[PDB]
């Protein structure tokens, strides 16, 4: 009954994707 | 005689051990799921002229449901009335049940 | 003789530890990684493993193997025939209790462990390296993986790792909350995306491994130093520590002492040298310390009169019934519960288990249960021989060395605590008004009309 | 034929025509004081094609001392009777055959 | 007419110690075997062979007891097993594409 | 009071939809890529992870679209999420307190049976609830890899360690302040002074200068 | 090819690449099992088919061991003797005495390995109690009495291989690991009657069979 | 005194169903130590074969040719074979009545007695009946009491 951290409209956020899933984007095989 | 709890539920639950082990294959039992899901006989006849009396039955017993009470005092007329279905043996135990919890505190420590 | 000990900060190896440079590549090459790796790679991998042979590395996940001789088991007769992906696991989670040494490896000098997957993995010359980090360390892996985009990036690792016509790639996998995820057939499996239950071994993972490939999983700090004693040299690793316990390793140095941090220093360090000259010393001095948990949890408990004169090392620690595991050294205190110390324990061992086996999934639990009872003294002291031989059913029977885990602590406090264990339950039997039952009962059990068999 | 010993017991075994000899020698031997019949009877093995093992226990008061003998017999195959030896063994087989 | 069998293993259990011996029964007649007492409800019989079993090592020693006593059988040749070898290894094959299982322990 | 079992809720049943937003997708997409492209439920973990930071817990319907993503029987998913602790099948506050209890903590500078103590009081609540306004769930855990920063509490993603009764609580409540203002949050890491590890009165070793590529053998 | 090798002193005849437990059948040779089953894949979570070979430190799981051209293995040695009480006293430990109310009961093989490799009385007298766990409704005809479960794994490995039918699982972990679909579901498998045959114990039975 | 109190009243609480320490410990006893039912004696069972052997080659408390390595089981079949081939009465026959008198001459010379059934001396033997030292009858009846 007491109010919990879930996400209440579909395209909401609850949590930050942090650092670690955020510097999975960066990742490229290919060398620069 | 075929007991109760305190509450007033038959303590048989159909195992049929009584049955196994009977020496005269005096017992037979039919058991399948009661109203309320629970495991109880629906048939419990024990021919009082197959019996020998051994208490077979009543050590194997896991619940004490069956026991023999101190009564010998009932010589009938007719040997039908020696067929006790399970209508008479827990008519039994509600008759005896002072005497059969009495018996049974003195020897439990022994069984 | 020589007395082992005080190595200088110039033969270290993990100088970044305490925080001094940015963990970024610059600072990096600063301290030497990445400056002759091109090289290394053109060297055969016979070369990098007779290398790890004679610097005398041993596994510092806790086993203690030898890591060359393992890494060669995965170089078979006919390696190069088969077309099977070949996968260098990477062992990051450190779940073992008093064990901090890896989150400093990978928060702190983070393109070590980089190259050490590309070395490590040219050694036995598979294809791709994956790192499983524990999954409490979401900050540790987001500097890990940072510092493997610049690996990518600069041209250290990928399609052609510094140029050296190899290919090699990392990729970090972070666990989900299991200790017993850091058993080498169970890190297998959940990187393979089940639920992490260790497999048997008849089949070893050097050859039916990840997607059943032939893989090795080694540590991180065994990884980690192979770098460098590549560069600097077996015979230079093997001047350190004695015959069989050569190098220097990272002892985390907690519990009971005035400042607890975690130091490298060489194998085979006497106990005594340790905690008072590189940690402060114990709390309330030498004659106010009761007992050691030398290697982590899993190591049996180690007392002051045997811990005097003792070398930490995988030998010394073995030949005292113990172990030198990671390193995880505990320190309790003389004003400290000891027994409640290891109750908590095999509390832990018994949330850890996966469930898998008969002797572990009920044997941790039934442990557990005993040391809860030991902890208020309800028992009476044959039940000490019970407990005794119950974790004697254990060793040996499981799929994994879990089931030593949990063994090991309480036959340690059996050894070397037993007065207490049944003074506790004489203080009980005091109280009650006689001895326990065996099981917890009070003696007036029978007399209260409860179950009581014959026996207890 | 041959000869067991399981604990404090030897049994013989013997061929259903050396009934009487067997038996002479077992009564009237120094050695063999063996005076009593305890029991005669008869096991059914029906995977045999001698169905019948015919069992002896014999008593020795002078030696303190037992002996089994066992031979065999049929539906149709008839074995020797002892009652030449031991009047006590005259109900015994009458039982053995009914 | 008497059956001679091997009795096949429980399939509720792995022990195999009732299939080693040779078992002789009686078959079941249409009408004698079993009928329902009036009185207590038990089962009533007329089959004087309904409880007698008869064990034998060989089925050439049923075979023979059956001809010796005149009686009518009938021989059910054991089904035995197709031997296969086993690998705890192969749980964990590789499989170049797809997978078509996803083995769960 | 956690369970094995799915319990059927109107925050927890399998009618309720979930998709990855059009966000997330693209970190699908780069966690594929770095496994087998048969082994793609190697990916399992990472999907639920994902999951359940943009929803707020393991839900049932989080489970079942990873399923569906990776052609996996569901049940194969729930096995993984009901194995591992760190997924949430149960909706949490928003703060995961997570002390550790462990022999080491319980040892480790002030014991760690304290720092459950103060956060017992000021949060008012017992083992594994959550506070009535929803904000903190307060369970204990197993040594979180912190031992020689003990006692330590992690909340979300970060650790703050070396904890006493006095600082374990204004960690708390500044936390509480951030939900407003991020300014307010306060810093990871351990207090009083240690930076993450290093000896607390004086650095013992590591003091010169760092040998860099000079030393190396010369065949090399 | 066939191996040669020799299993209590006497020489069995198996074929390479199978396991020790195969070889110990063909020999005449009586191992406890539970988790084995010969048509299942192998799993090695009982640990009643422990056995001791020659040049192993450590008693050796039969049915996961391969066979190989020359060892020796003893199945009666004192290894083995304390190895099989060993685990037939943890598997006894958390199970419920249900024996007069088990369908599985004169017919159980936990019952009947009990009572040839066992100890003739158990040591758990816990205070604290023993694991108890709630039941699970997995369609109509299976009945589930779950504090039965001895974890052979045999049913999930029958319904995700044979059955083709992926819904059973074994979710949770330690002493408190279950088998049932995590979300209430009923098996809905031609086949899945099977995993009541398959079940060492009475965790798994019939409802028309009920207790009849 | 007699009876006095009744078995219905003596107290439930003051008997105790004992264990013996080896048998009913919880902490130094594994089963199959005493697991006698399991260690039975099996029949040991000598045919005609058998003693044709024995005779022929000896016994392993007692050879009668040494059979030092090869050429030695060779010989122990050469006893086997004989056994099978000719029973006792055979053997006896052609090697003559010298070996006659060694079947005796295993025990002594003498044709062995049985062995008695008692023990109480500590060696199987006859229970030596003695007449007891005072007679219950006296003379007077023909009645003799027997220790
Ligand atoms: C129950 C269990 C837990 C383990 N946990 C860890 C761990 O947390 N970290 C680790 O490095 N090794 C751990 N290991 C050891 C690994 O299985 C493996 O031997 C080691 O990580 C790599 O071997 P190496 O150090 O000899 O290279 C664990 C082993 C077991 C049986
Ligand atoms: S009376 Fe007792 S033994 Fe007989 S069926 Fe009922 S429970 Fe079983
Ligand atoms: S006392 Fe009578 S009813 Fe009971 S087991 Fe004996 S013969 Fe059967
Ligand atoms: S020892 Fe424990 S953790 Fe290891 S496989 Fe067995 S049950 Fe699982
Ligand atoms: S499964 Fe077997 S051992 Fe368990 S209660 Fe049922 S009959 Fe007894
Ligand atoms: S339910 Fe039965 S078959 Fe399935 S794991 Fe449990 S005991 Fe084994
Ligand atoms: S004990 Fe709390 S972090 Fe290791
Ligand atoms: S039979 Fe091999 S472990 Fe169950």
């Amino acid at each position: 009954r007491p109010s919990f951290a879930i996400a209440r409209s579909p395209n909401e956020q609850v949590f930050p994707a942090g650092a670690f899933y955020e510097s999975i984007l960066r990742w490229n095989p290919n060398p620069v | 005689a075929l007991r109760r709890y305190p509450s007033g539920e038959e303590r048989c639950i159909a195992c049929k051990l009584c049955e196994a082990v009977c020496p005269a294959q005096a017992i037979t039992i039919e058991a399948e799921e009661r109203a309320d899901g629970s495991r109880r006989t629906t048939r419990y006849d024990i021919d009082m002229t197959k019996c020998i009396y051994c208490g077979f039955c009543q050590e194997s017993c896991p619940v004490d449901a069956i026991v023999e009470s101190p009564n010998a005092e009932y010589a009938t007329e007719t040997r039908e009335e020696l067929l006790y279905n399970k209508e008479k043996l827990l008519a039994n135990g509600d008759k005896w049940e002072p005497e059969l919890a009495a018996a049974i505190r003195a020897d439990a420590p022994y069984r | 003789v020589r007395t082992y000990g005080g190595l200088k900060d110039q033969d270290r190896i993990f100088q970044n530890l305490y925080g001094r440079y940015p963990p970024d590549l610059k600072h990096a090459k600063k301290m030497g990684d990445w400056y002759k790796t091109k090289e290394i790679l053109l060297k055969g991998h016979d070369w990098i493993i007779g290398e790890i042979k004679a610097s005398g590395l041993r596994g510092r996940g806790g086993a203690g193997f030898p890591s060359g001789l393992k890494w060669s088991f995965m170089n078979f007769k006919d390696w190069d025939k088969d077309n099977k992906p070949r996968y260098l696991v990477v062992n990051a989670d450190e779940g073992e209790p008093g064990t901090c040494k890896d989150r400093e490896i990978m928060r702190k000098d983070p393109h070590k462990l980089v190259e050490g997957c590309l070395v490590a993995g040219r050694a036995m010359n598979a294809t791709a390296a994956y790192i499983y980090i524990r999954g409490e360390f979401y900050q540790e892996a987001a500097i890990l993986q940072n510092a493997i985009n610049e690996a990518y990036a600069e041209g250290l690792i990928g399609k052609n790792a510094c140029g050296s016509g190899y290919d090699f790639d990392v990729y970090i996998h972070r666990g989900a909350g299991a200790y017993v995820c850091g058993e080498e057939t169970s890190l297998i499996e959940s990187l393979e995306g089940k639920p992490g239950k260790p497999r048997l071994k008849p089949p070893f993972p050097a050859a039916v491994g990840l997607f059943g490939c032939p893989s090795t999983v080694a540590n991180v700090e065994t990884v980690s130093v192979a770098p460098t004693i590549c560069r600097r040299g077996g015979a230079w690793f093997a001047s350190f520590g004695r015959e069989r316990n050569h190098g220097t390793k990272l002892f985390c140095i907690s519990g009971h002492v005035n400042n607890p941090c975690t130091v490298e220093e060489e194998m085979s360090i006497p106990m005594r040298e340790l905690i008072e000259k590189h940690c402060g010393g114990v709390r309330g001095g030498w004659d106010n310390l009761l007992a050691v948990i030398p290697g982590g949890s899993s190591t049996p408990i180690l007392p002051k009169h045997i811990c005097d004169d003792q070398l930490m090392d995988f030998d010394a620690l073995k030949d005292s019934q113990s172990g030198l595991g990671t390193a995880a050294v505990i320190v309790m205190d003389k004003s400290t519960d000891v027994v409640r110390a290891i109750s908590r324990l095999s509390h832990f061992y018994r949330h850890e288990s996966c469930g898998q086996c008969t002797p572990c999934r009920e044997g941790s639990k039934w442990t557990d249960q005993i040391m809860k009872r030991f902890e208020k003294g309800m028992g009476r002291p044959r039940e000490i021989d019970m407990l005794q031989e119950l974790t004697k059913q254990v060793e040996g029977h499981t799929i994994c060395a879990l089931g030593e885990a949990f063994a090991w602590p309480i036959q340690g406090l059996i050894r070397h605590f037993r007065p207490e264990l049944e003074a506790r339950m004489k203080k009980f039997a005091e109280e009650t008004g006689g001895q326990a039952l065996a099981g917890g009962w009070t003696h007036d059990s029978r007399q209260k009309g409860r179950l009581v068999s014959p026996g207890m | 034929q041959q000869f067991s010993v399981w604990k404090d017991e030897l049994t013989i075994y013997i061929c259903p025509t050396g009934v009487i000899p067997v038996f002479s020698f077992l009564k009237y031997n120094t050695n063999a004081e063996f005076t009593q019949v305890s029991d005669i009877t008869a096991v059914d093995f029906p995977t045999r094609e001698m169905r019948f093992e015919i069992v002896y226990n014999l008593l020795s008061v002078r030696h303190n001392a037992r002996i089994r003998v066992k031979t065999y017999a049929d539906e149709v195959t008839p074995v020797p009777s002892i009652t030449s030896l031991y009047m006590g063994a005259n109900w015994y087989e009458r039982e053995v055959y009914d | 007419t008497v059956r001679i069998y091997k009795p096949a293993k429980p399939a509720t259990q792995s022990g195999e110690k009732n299939t080693q011996l040779w078992r002789m029964d009686w078959d079941v007649l249409g009408k004698g075997h079993r009928w329902e007492n009036p009185l207590m409800g038990w089962q009533s019989s007329a089959d004087f062979m309904q409880g007698t079993h008869l064990t034998f090592k060989t089925k050439e020693d049923a075979i023979a007891f059956a001809e010796k006593q005149g009686y009518e059988y009938f021989v059910q040749e054991p089904n035995e097993r197709h031997f296969r070898p086993k690998a705890y290894a192969n749980n964990f094959l590789y499989s170049p594409g797809k997978l078509k299982h996803i083995r769960t322990k | 009071d956690t369970l094995m079992v799915h319990r059927n809720t109107p925050e927890n049943n399998p009618d309720i939809p979930f998709k990855f937003t059009p966000e997330n997708e693209k970190i699908i997409e780069q966690i594929l890529k770095r496994y087998p492209p048969q082994y793609k439920k190697a990916a399992v973990m990472p999907l639920l992870d994902l999951g359940q930071r943009q929803h707020g817990f393991c839900s049932i319907s989080v489970m079942n679209e990873v399923a569906r993503i990776l052609e996996m029987p569901p049940m194969r998913v729930y096995e993984v999420a009901s194995f591992y602790t760190m997924y949430n099948r149960t909706p949490v506050g928003k703060f995961h307190v997570q002390a550790c209890t462990t022999t080491p903590c319980q040892l480790g500078g002030c014991g760690s049976d304290a720092i459950v103590k103060a956060i017992k009081e000021h949060l008012g609540i017992n083992q594994g609830e959550t506070t009535p306004d929803g904000l903190f769930t307060f369970i204990e855990v197993e040594c979180l890899g912190a031992c020689v920063n003990a006692p330590m509490v992690q909340i979300n993603d970060d650790y703050y360690e070396d904890l006493t009764p006095e600082t374990i609580k204004q960690v708390l409540t500044a936390l509480k302040e951030s939900v407003n203002d991020v300014s307010k949050a306060p810093k990871p890491g351990p207090q009083s002074g240690r930076q993450s590890c290093e000896n607390s009165a004086g650095l013992t070793s590591l003091t010169s200068e760092p040998w860099g590529p000079e030393k190396t053998r010369p065949d090399l | 090819a066939e191996v040669e090798l020799t299993i209590d002193g006497k020489k069995v005849s198996i074929e390479a690449g199978s396991a020790l437990i195969q070889a110990c059948e063909k020999a005449g040779v009586v191992v406890p099992r539970y988790c084995y089953h010969e048509k299942l894949a192998i799993a090695g979570n009982c640990r009643m088919c422990l056995v001791e070979v020659e040049r192993s430190p450590k008693p050796v799981a039969s049915c996961a061991w391969p066979v190989q051209a020359g060892m020796v293995v003893k199945t009666n040695s004192p290894l083995t003797h304390k190895a099989r009480e060993g685990v037939m006293e943890f598997l006894l430990a958390n199970h419920p005495l249900d024996c007069p109310i088990c369908d599985q009961g004169g017919e159980c093989d936990l019952q009947d390995q009990s009572m040839r490799y066992g100890a003739d009385r158990g040591r758990f007298h816990e205070i604290g109690g023993k694991r108890a766990v709630e039941d699970k409704n997995i369609g109509p005809l299976i009945k589930t009495s779950m504090n039965r479960c001895i974890h052979c794994t045999r049913c999930v490995r029958f319904m995700n291989d044979i059955a083709g039918a992926p819904e059973l699982g074994s979710t949770g972990r330690g002493n408190d690991l279950q088998i049932g679909t995590y979300l209430e579901k009923n098996l809905d498998s031609e086949l899945s009657g099977n995993v009541i045959d398959l079940c060492p114990v009475g965790a798994l039975t019939s409802k028309p069979y009920a207790f009849r | 005194y007699n009876r006095n109190p009744s078995p219905g009243d003596n107290p439930p609480l003051e008997y105790t169903d004992p264990v013996t320490i080896p048998a009913g410990d919880i902490a130094d006893n594994p089963y199959w130590k005493r697991d006698f039912r399991r260690n039975y004696p099996r029949p040991s069972v000598i045919a005609q074969a058998q003693q044709v052997a024995l005779l022929s080659v000896g016994s392993a408390a007692q050879p009668r040719v040494e059979l030092i390595g090869e050429e030695g089981t060779k010989a122990l079949v050469a006893a086997e074979e004989e056994g099978k081939e000719k029973g006792v009465a055979k053997y006896l026959e052609e090697k003559g009545a010298e070996e006659a008198k060694r079947v005796l001459a295993l025990t002594g010379g003498l044709p062995p007695t049985p062995s008695g059934q008692t023990m109480v001396t500590g060696q199987w033997d006859v229970h030596k009946y003695g007449l007891a030292e005072e007679q219950s009858y006296g003379g007077s009846y023909p009645c003799r009491s027997f220790v």
